[PDB]
RNA sequence: CCGAUAACGAACGAGACUCUGGCAUGCUAACUAGUUACGCGACCCCCGAGCGGUCGGCGUCCCCCAACUUCUUAGAGGGACAAGUGGCGUUCAGCCACCCGAGAUUGAGCAAUAACAGGUCUGUGAUGCCCUUAGAUGUCCGGGGCUGCACGCGCGCUACACUGACUGGCUCAGCGUGUGCCUACCCUACGCCGGCAGGCGCGGGUAACCCGUUGAACCCCAUUCGUGAUGGGGAUCGGGGAUUGCAAUUAUUCCCCAUGAACGAGGAAUUCCCAGUAAGUGCGGGUCAUAAGCUUGCGUUGAUUAAGUCCCUGCCCUUUGUACACACCGCC
């Protein structure tokens, strides 16, 4: 369809407002300091980024 | 201030570049012998220094690859122009660098070697380094359809407590 | 031997206290007084009639122990506990127009003046009612 | 009669005054402006209405859109509320003013339970 | 010297049987002022045995859920029962408790595993600081059950479950329960 | 803190703050001999429970319990 | 006060159409009727000029006509709108407290109203199940089997 | 000038920040501008909790995670102007530095 | 054990029944009194404020949740 | 670990390790933390004290215009090692009690070989193979549904009440968050309106600087209720008032007023748990445009019982039996 009506519905809130800024999941997003990963993108990616194991 | 996120912000957002950058050098430098990422930052300015194995090979005829992705890596994240530069330096005792033993290995698959000798020869050449000793897994559709799994090790090596995150690099 | 109100216990303190308002009655009392809750996780009203002047008498005593206490401040005293009835509980604030009333009769005696900054506190002069109000109670529980 | 007054009171209603003689979620609702589709949809059933046959019942409109609340001047209409599946139509009672389309047009029907089946041995 | 809750000073309670005089501690080494003090007595074995016994019955009467957290209530029932038994008996208080634990123990009981013939096996002599423990259990359950669906206060329950415990009328839940051990043990010898 | 934690904190604090002013400004004869005194009716009085915390844990309700589990 | 009971202490009432205990307290006792509350009994008895702490045996008949002229015409002796059960209804829009079999017959012609509009929430009432969105998957089993 | 200026340093370790905060003020010793002293303000832990496994089958483990961020604030304070004096920074990645006045 | 039916307010029988004999034993609590006058309870708590007013009966407690009184001391 | 020894030399695991917590009036530093002293004050006592008491009122990093780090914070360090005594011990490995000591067993993370056809292709621009690919199983938009109910089960919550509820007064925490690359959505003081839910102007905070001295709950002190399905219980249900959103109906949430149902402690069974622990009790973070009966943590109150065992459920070693080897859910 033209303009009117493809991307017409609002997405300025909700849980399809957010993705992963790794994989673009939908679903176990972390948005705590502004974290916008998934879930499983975090504990692949958390020694490189930083957040290691104390206890 | 206003402008400026919080600290904690701040290093979750410098963390967060960490890893991208990673991931993209490994992604693209693949085949020149990528080994990792080291980035120097300034307020004036920030120093990114790739650790890789084939510097000559990495960067292009005259430095063309190397200013590809300088350019790159100026317009993902939009700093300012002139307020990064990338060195590239050739990694000591690349034995002991797993992950560009992985590639390696990785690459001697990918061309068609027998996965045995293969794993011996990487293993051997990294015991010849000179190490306290080497550990490698192959897992994958190995002999038919149902899964099997290698484990080749030799020499030291640990698996519990502190030590082993400093002692032992994982791949 | 100078009577601080830190040195009588406060309860029959601001006991005598608010008696001596009901004697004294000047406040700008509302008209409400004898309808609402005096807090949202309250389901009853309070027992006692003239207790607007019991909890103005309160609120001079916490202005006195720590001043610039504004609403929501006070609120956060008078707040409470909410049962919530079937889910388990949780914490409530105060009546906002309660405590706000209360304040505004308050320097309607003018024994609070609003701060420099936000949040009102205690004159002199109501500083020495309230150590007048206590040396005279300390002297009753005492003798 | 809705608050006291007439239906007839109720035509020449206008908006602004309306929104104290319904509930707070009315008010709030016509408080923000409406939209064009809700517009667009009581100018067809006006235009039906206006067409419609004197003394019969108007033709049958349908729309997806059942968020609508009830007007009073929207009375008698044959409108065609989505389901789901198909396309309702129901009569607008002069006593379903306060009341939204989908709140007409069930989205199920009701469960008849039979004999259970291998589950809850 | 010491005068625990203000009054009822305690070096005029004797211990009656000397069974159970190295488990109480209501001597003026163990005399305190107000009982509560968070000592650790649960850390060690035998630690306990040097407690106060009001202290192990304020540990002992707070219960059934609503009651894990509340012992300044619980100290302030024991005070008041205190009162109401002094003012219904006259002599110190501590006296009735220390009366009312010694009558209250149960000197033995049965337990076993197998085929037992009534109710266990054999029968078991018990130690003094079991017996200690059990008439404490035993003088707060009675209470609870005495003022649950009752208009009589948990005070008043608790005060005249340690005034027939302190001579033994079987009226208290204490000493039937003790009977009632005591006589199956006596069957299953 | 809270009530009672606050009453021993206080008791703790005036009983530390009269051994250390007689250790400090007169003999600590008279120091040691309050201190007896202190010592064999409540060592806590000079000697603070060091037991604080235990952390919850990601199966249970608190320290040490763990949720209830079923089979069937 | 703590005096005999009184000659007239009738004990239980006869209040409109319903009776109520007159040996519990005051504050409580017109609660019984169905439509009242503990926060309405509390403002009308306050409103009422009656002291809250004697039974509802002990009072006077001016009294408790009182109490009654007070929940028939609660607008005019000055308790507010919000505090009103039956407020801007739908037959007429007028702010209305109902305090007996009235307020059965008004919810019975409501429920009717909605069967008779065919609303969902009229749907759920005929067909007795939950009205709010609750769920009835689990709950609700008592009063069906 | 008159300059009275605060310098902050934070990172994520502990190492970094000590030694830069020690050989700083060493250089400012060598160089006689009174310094006020070190100041470790309390460390951020930002913890972040997250079940280890990635489908939800299992033992409902839970991996926390945690971030320690540590920062100091010194001071320097003299009756010279400053920045003129100390333009060299001598900063290994890692530790983030902040130029601050009175003003500021 | 049904009910209690207590009485809610004094009647000929139980008022003469509590000043006669109330203030001549040791113990006095409101839960006593109810419980041995078939009284209702805050009944009870009134009797008694009002005998501590008429001045034969001491209060030794005073807590809002357990009360408890005692005859004079005789002799 | 000591010992013996056809074994010897090793190795991983455990241990060792790191964090956590506990003592450090030891050191360094502290205007985004304080302490003390002083001076302004204000109020009580002024009978008379006057170096009397209170101040989370104002100042003394406003730069000469007080000192110190005890309190708070965070670094380098120390500090506990079976160190000493007594006892048991082949007098070795080790073990019990006791002195002094904050501490004589702080909780976690990590955690070997091998394996499960245990769960994930619904996390991924991880992926083989197969299926679809224009009337699409792609994708967008609109609506519905994922809540739907004769019923059974699990995890929890409320509760069944006087060791309580309501009303008022008094009074104490710690984790930790808070304005965004996309991305619009922050934490909030004060002042006013309203009874509440909310609304209306002014500020502060990208943060030991502001919310906030986080005046929390529980608890404590007085009040009323009085053993009843009562003032417990608030499920169901009606009306009305507020918030988010494009939209609140099959009710988003919240407030108010009505109705108070079953429940009077729970069968056969079964769950977790040993000291700041269980339990009570609130508060943070996640989810969030709206939001927590869930979960992760934090904090307050603080216990009974035990210092043992294989009886049951299992587990580790050694011996023994096997017709088991998909391994007793076997085989027959
Ligand atoms: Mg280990
Ligand atoms: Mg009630």
């Amino acid at each position: 369809g033209h303009q009117q009506l493809y991307w017409s519905h609002p997405r300025k809130f909700g849980q399809g407002s957010r993705s992963c800024r790794v994989c673009s999941n939908r679903h176990g997003l972390i948005r705590k300091y502004g974290l916008n990963m998934c879930r499983q993108c975090f504990r692949q990616y958390a020694k490189d980024i930083g957040f290691i194991k104390l206890d | 201030m206003a402008v400026q996120i919080s600290k904690k912000r701040k290093f979750v957002a410098d963390g967060i570049f960490k890893a991208e950058l990673n991931e993209f050098l490994t992604r693209e430098l693949a085949e020149d012998g990528y080994s990792g990422v080291e980035v120097r930052v300034t307020p004036t300015r920030t120093e990114i220094i790739i650790l890789a194995t084939r510097t000559q090979n990495v960067l292009g005829e005259k430095g063309r690859r190397i200013r590809e992705l300088t350019a790159v890596v100026q317009k993902r994240f939009g700093f300012p122009e002139g307020s990064v530069e990338l060195y590239a330096e050739k990694v000591a005792t690349r034995g002991l660098c797993a992950i560009a033993q992985a590639e390696s290995l990785r690459y001697k698959l990918l061309g068609g070697l027998a996965v045995r000798r293969a794993c011996y020869g990487v293993l051997r050449f990294i015991m010849e380094s000179g190490a306290k000793g080497c550990e490698v897994v192959v897992s994958g559709k190995l002999r038919g359809q149902r899964a099997k799994s290698m484990k080749f090790v030799d020499g030291l090596m640990i698996h519990s407590g502190d030590p082993v995150n400093y002692y032992v690099d994982t791949a | 031997p100078g009577v601080t109100v830190k040195d009588v216990n406060q309860q029959e303190f601001v006991r005598a206290l608010a008696a001596f308002l009901k004697k004294s009655g000047k406040l700008k009392v509302p008209e409400w007084v004898d309808t609402v809750k005096l807090a949202k996780h309250k389901e009853l009203a309070p027992y006692d009639e003239n207790w607007f002047y019991t909890r103005a008498a309160s609120t001079a005593r916490h202005l006195y122990l720590r001043g610039g206490a504004g609403v929501g401040s006070m609120t956060k005293i008078y707040g409470g506990r909410q049962r919530n009835g079937v889910m388990p509980s949780h914490f409530s604030r105060g009546s906002k127009s309660v405590a706000r009333r209360v304040l505004q009769a308050l320097e309607g005696l003018k024994m609070v003046e609003k701060d420099q900054d936000g949040g009102r506190k205690l004159t002199p002069q109501g500083q020495r009612d309230l150590d007048r109000i206590a040396g005279q109670v300390a002297a009753a529980n005492k003798k | 009669t809705y608050r006291g007054v007439d239906l007839d009171q109720l035509l020449d209603m206008s908006y602004e005054q309306l929104m104290q003689l319904y509930s707070a979620r009315q008010r709030r609702r016509l408080n923000r402006g409406l939209r064009r589709k809700q517009h667009s949809l009581l100018k067809r059933l006006r235009k039906a209405k206006k067409e419609a046959p004197p003394m019969e019942k108007p033709e049958v409109v349908k729309t997806h859109l059942r968020d609508m609340i009830i007007l009073p001047e929207m009375v008698g209409s044959m409108v065609g509320v989505y389901n789901g599946k198909t396309f309702n139509q129901v009569e607008i009672k002069p006593e379903m003013i306060g009341h939204y389309l989908g709140e007409f047009s069930i989205t199920y029907k009701p469960v008849k339970h039979g004999r259970p089946g291998i589950g809850a041995t | 010297d010491i005068k625990l809750f203000g009054k009822w000073s305690t070096d005029d309670v004797q211990i009656n049987d000397i069974s159970l005089q190295d488990y109480i501690a209501v001597k003026e080494k163990y005399a305190k002022y107000l009982p509560h003090s968070a000592g650790r007595y649960a850390a060690k074995r035998f630690r306990k045995a040097q407690c106060p016994i009001v202290e192990r019955l304020t540990n002992s009467m707070m219960m059934h859920g609503r009651n894990n957290g509340k012992k300044l209530m619980t100290v302030r029932i024991v005070k008041h029962a205190f009162e109401i038994i002094h003012l219904l008996t006259g002599e110190n208080p501590l006296q009735v408790l220390v009366n009312a634990i010694i009558n209250s123990g149960p000197r033995e009981d049965s337990t076993r595993i197998g085929r037992a013939g009534t109710v266990r096996r054999q029968a078991v002599d018990v130690s003094p600081l079991r017996r200690v423990n059990q008439a404490i259990w035993l003088l707060c359950t009675g209470a609870r059950e005495a003022a649950f669906r009752n208009i009589k206060t948990i005070a008043e329950c608790l005060a005249d479950e340690l005034i027939n415990a302190a001579k033994g009328s079987s009226n208290s839940y204490a000493i039937k329960k003790k009977d009632e051990l005591e006589r199956v043990a006596k069957s299953n010898r | 803190g809270g009530h009672v934690a606050q009453i021993y904190a206080i008791r703790q604090s005036i009983s530390k703050a009269l051994v250390a002013y007689y250790q400090k400004y007169v003999d600590e004869a008279s120091k040691k001999e309050i201190k007896d005194i202190l010592i064999q009716y409540d060592r806590t009085l000079l000697v603070a429970d060091p037991r604080r915390c235990e952390s919850k844990k990601f199966g249970g309700p608190g320290a040490r319990a763990r949720y209830q589990k079923s089979y069937r | 006060m703590s005096l005999v009971i009184p000659e007239k202490f009738q004990h239980i009432l006869r209040v409109l159409n319903t009776n109520i205990d007159g040996r519990r307290k005051i504050a409580f006792a017109i609660t019984a009727i169905k439509g009242v509350g503990r926060r309405y009994a509390h403002v009308v008895l306050r409103k009422a000029d009656i002291d809250l702490t004697k039974r509802a045996g002990e009072l006077t008949e001016d009294e408790v006509e009182r109490v009654i002229t007070i929940m028939q015409n609660p607008r005019q002796y000055k308790i507010p709108d919000w505090f009103l059960n039956r407020q801007k209804d739908v037959k007429d829009g007028k702010y209305s407290q109902v305090l007996a079999n009235g307020l059965d017959n008004k919810l019975r012609e409501d429920l009717e109203r909605l069967k008779k509009i065919r609303a969902h929430r009229g749907l759920r009432h005929f067909w007795g199940l939950r009205v709010r969105g609750q769920h009835t998957k689990t709950t609700g089993r008592r009063g069906r089997t | 000038a008159i300059h009275r200026i605060r310098i902050t340093l934070t990172s994520r370790n502990v190492k970094s920040l000590e030694k830069v905060c020690a050989d700083l003020i060493r250089g400012a010793k060598e160089k006689n501008l009174k310094v006020k002293g070190p100041v470790r303000m309390p460390t951020k832990t930002l913890r972040i909790t997250t079940r280890k496994t990635p489908c939800g089958e299992g033992s409902k483990t839970w991996d926390r995670f945690q971030m320690r961020i540590h920062k100091r604030l010194i001071d320097l304070h003299s009756p010279s102007e400053i920045v003129k004096q100390i333009t060299s920074i001598s900063i290994e990645p890692g530790v983030e530095v902040e130029v601050t006045i009175a003003d500021a | 054990r049904d009910k209690l039916n207590n009485l809610v307010l004094f009647d000929k029988a139980t008022y003469d029944k509590l000043c006669k004999e109330v203030p001549n034993y040791k113990l006095i609590t409101p839960a006593v009194v109810s419980e041995r006058l078939k009284i209702r309870g805050s009944l009870a708590r009134a009797a008694l404020q009002e005998l501590l007013s008429k001045g034969l009966i001491k209060l030794v407690s005073k807590h809002r949740a357990q009360v408890i009184y005692t005859r004079n001391t005789k002799g």
